[PDB]
């Protein structure tokens, strides 16, 4: 398909790698009993390996000449060939959680900056205020867009210190 | 003062006289998204549009679906009506969507300009004389003229009640459509089918037994 | 809050029901008539629903009563719920359209008189024909009362009308319920119950299907 | 005023009493502003005149046995020649659009350049039926009423054709033959449940 790759469900190297992993696990299992802890652990690892290979092939991932899955980062190719779950959806997921953390921290700093000793609140975290801001940070994109549109997101150039050039 | 949580502290931005004039004010804003008055006004417009659109869609899904259960109609499921309608149609879905986007963009742009400047659509000599009727009322999101032909908004005594019946119903519709999606991804049948299946045996046919809503059980 | 008749002797009835409307017994546990405009609308709604239910119960009970005796006519054995799929001189669609137009005319005239009393008492074609000036919404009179029955005790007659209307509304609801449960005409259910009332009750009949 | 569209209702204050066909019908308050009322008045008179011409043409073409109004331009869809009163016309669809466009553009431009004139007179009234302004108001009422009736009739023509398939004259004969069996309620699309 994309970049001359082949789907993992049809790649021979993919199935060969799965057989190799199951073969080394079975070889290690051949030295133990049939109802012992190492045997059960090795069988669980084998089942996990089989489930992982079947799930990766079911997801529609593309495998190269090495039999390993390859990710598609281009939004056009990912949305046109059903690869948005690799790099697109996790991108927006990270953006949401990262902006969540940044917005909560910024709100906490702005909240404690108007007190008597903000540094004291910076070393000794005010748990009730932090918990309230952490719960209220779910609407961080809407609140951030509103702050940017009102002009309260940035600080004026005259209020920021600079070097003597 | 009706509240969404008896005993909870109502936010200060939802207790102002301007915010209290909005329909369905129950002091529900835990995230504090309506702290800014401009943002609150914009979200009020968004909620009104969502309420009306959800009411129209849920009605178009429920009424034909309920009539299909009986012998009145034969309308297919909402998740399959698009394919059935586009099969014996005169245009593909792309061309239809393009025409729809143009027609919807025109009226949405006019509504957007009215939101930015109330009554600005009444500019003389700009809409072939129909601009006089394009000026909304004193409340944003509630225009008159061509809209509201029966003139039920002229009576103020019921006005405050009418708005309360529009937002609340709309909110319910907004949840209904959401359920329509979740049920589609949990049972594989239509809403009327799910209602009948639950009415046949509610103690065993619910979201606690679908195997999706409770993966830990 | 007076000596007016009540639906519960001793109970504290609401104050917005002062006996002005006919058949006022202070029955409003859900407080649906708190708003004066809503109560004004509900009074007309109750009157219209009551009159239509009275006509319906009469038109359901009379053909079955005449069918059980020697009187015969084209539609006799057909039930009230089966009269829709009957062969008439015109199709059901045509009759539905004709009645929708006629009812649209009379209902818009009634609504016009409701929003403005005395503004629809004049006949549009014949300017000489008109209704008397003294009138109230929901009580037209004039040509609607050619016998002059309203010249007497209008309060007692209005009380009789609202009572009979409420009874007929409950009767129509019972007709729907009996037709949905027993699947038989109401007079047949009455005869079945009159044969042996101790073994033919709603509890026994509904328990036999559980 | 000409009358009251809704008996018992008060006429709007923005509708002049001397306006022809003033029944006080304006629930949407479209002609609230005086600038819009003038344009809408001229538009209504023009629409009434065009509708009268269209309805008269459709009725005459179907009554004279030359097809209905819907099948008139069908000659230029499958190959043919237009015929007026049974006489062949050698003008194809391409030459008709150009000549009609030029003629209509010139006539409408001349009419619109006058500043929105509804009753020009003079050359348009060679018989002088409205020379005096006393009887002008009465005839204007007849013109606007006939125009409104023609507009309603044309809308009925289009709706009944899209609902049944036959022409206006054929639909009238069918209704006269079977009134209860043939109406809008029996077409199958006006009333869905029945």
């Amino acid at each position: 398909d994309i970049a001359g790759l082949t789907p993992c469900s049809e790649s021979k190297a993919y199935a060969k790698l799965e057989k190799k992993e199951l073969k080394t696990l079975e070889k290690r299992l051949k030295q133990y009993e049939a109802d012992s802890a190492p045997a059960v652990a090795l069988k669980a690892t084998m089942e996990r390996t089989k489930a992982r290979f079947a799930n990766y092939a079911k997801a529609g991932l593309l495998c190269g000449n090495d039999g390993l899955p390859h990710l598609i980062a281009d939004p056009g190719l990912a949305l046109k060939y059903g690869h948005a779950g690799e790099v697109f959806i996790p991108t927006f997921g990270f953006l949401y959680v990262a902006g969540y953390i940044g917005y909560v921290g910024r709100q906490y700093l702005i909240a404690v900056k108007g007190e008597a000793k903000p540094t004291d609140k910076e070393i000794i975290i005010d748990v009730p205020l932090a918990t309230k801001l952490a719960w209220q940070g779910a609407g961080w994109p809407l609140a951030a867009v509103q702050e940017l549109q009102r002009g309260t997101l940035l600080e004026k150039e005259e209020n920021i210190t600079v070097s003597p050039r | 003062r009706q509240s969404w949580l008896p005993g909870s502290q109502i936010p200060a931005h939802l207790d102002t006289p301007a915010a209290q004039a909005l329909a369905g004010n129950f002091g529900f804003d835990p995230l504090g998204l309506g702290k800014d008055p401009v943002a609150l006004r914009w979200y009020q417009q968004a909620e009104l549009i969502h309420c009306r659109t959800a009411m129209a869609g849920v009605a178009g899904i429920l009424i034909p679906g309920l009539l299909t259960k009986a012998g009145a109609l034969n309308v297919p499921e909402w998740y399959d009506a698009g394919k059935v309608a586009i099969e014996n149609s005169f245009a593909p879905w792309g061309s239809l969507l393009a025409v729809q986007l143009f027609l919807c963009g025109f009226v949405e742009a006019k509504r957007w300009q009215d939101i930015r400047k109330p009554g600005s659509q009444g500019e003389p000599g700009s809409f072939l004389g129909f601009e006089a009727s394009l000026k909304g009322t004193s409340e944003l999101g509630y225009p008159g003229g061509p809209f509201d032909p029966l003139g039920l908004s002229k009576e103020a005594d019921k006005w405050a009640d009418w708005k309360l019946k529009e937002v609340k119903n709309g909110r319910l519709a907004m949840l209904a459509f959401l359920g329509f999606v979740a049920q589609k991804y949990a049972t594989g049948a239509g809403p009327v089918d799910n209602l009948a299946a639950h009415l046949k045996d509610p103690w065993h046919v619910n979201y606690a037994t679908n195997g999706v809503s409770l993966p830990f059980l | 809050d007076a000596a007016l008749p009540s639906w519960m002797p001793g109970a504290d009835l609401p104050g917005y029901l002062n006996g002005t409307l006919p058949g006022d017994f202070g029955f409003d546990p859900l407080y649906l008539g708190q708003d004066p405009v809503k109560l004004k609308w509900y009074a007309q709604a109750e009157l219209m629903n009551a009159r239509f239910a009275m006509l319906a119960v009469a038109g359901i009970l009379v053909p079955e009563l005449l069918s059980n005796i020697g009187f015969s006519w084209p539609g006799a054995g057909v039930a009230w719920y089966d009269a829709g799929k009957f062969e008439y001189f015109a199709p059901a669609s045509s009759l539905f359209g004709v009645q929708m137009l006629l009812f649209a005319w009379v209902e818009i005239r009634r609504y016009q008189d409701f929003v403005k009393p005395g503004s629809a008492n004049q006949d549009p074609i014949f300017t000489n024909n008109k209704l008397p000036d003294g009138n109230e919404p929901g009580y037209p009179g004039g040509i609607f009362d050619p016998f002059g029955w309203s010249k007497g005790d209008i309060k007692s007659l209005k009380l009789k009308e609202i009572k009979n209307g409420r009874l007929a509304m409950l009767a129509f609801a019972g007709f729907i319920g009996q037709a949905y449960t027993t699947g038989t005409t109401p007079l047949k259910n009455l005869s079945t119950h009159l044969a042996d009332p101790w073994s033919t009750t709603v509890w026994q009949n509904d328990l036999a299907r559980l | 005023k000409a009358g009251n569209w809704l008996p018992g209702s008060d006429a709007p204050a923005w509708l002049p009493d001397d306006l022809p066909g003033n029944y006080g019908f304006d629930p949407l308050s479209l002609g609230k502003e005086p600038a819009s009322l003038k344009r809408f008045t001229e538009s209504e008179v023009i629409h009434g005149r065009w509708a009268m011409l269209g309805v008269a043409g459709s009725l005459a073409v179907e009554l004279l046995g030359y097809g209905n109004w819907y099948d008139a331009p069908l000659w230029a869809v499958n190959g043919g020649k237009a015929t007026w009163f049974g006489i062949e016309v050698p003008f194809d669809l391409n030459a008709l659009l150009a000549f009609e466009f030029v003629a209509m553009a010139a006539a409408e431009g001349q009419r619109g350049d006058a500043g929105g004139v509804v009753y020009p007179g003079g050359a348009f009234d060679p018989l002088g039926f409205a020379k005096d302004s006393s009887k002008s108001g009465e005839l204007k009422l007849k013109e606007i009423k006939n125009g409104r009736l023609a507009m309603v009739a044309f809308l009925g023509f289009v709706a009944q054709h899209a609902a049944t398939g036959k022409g206006p004259i054929a639909a009238l004969g069918e209704h006269l033959a079977n009134p209860w069996g043939a109406n809008f309620a029996t077409n199958g699309i006006s009333v869905p449940f029945f």
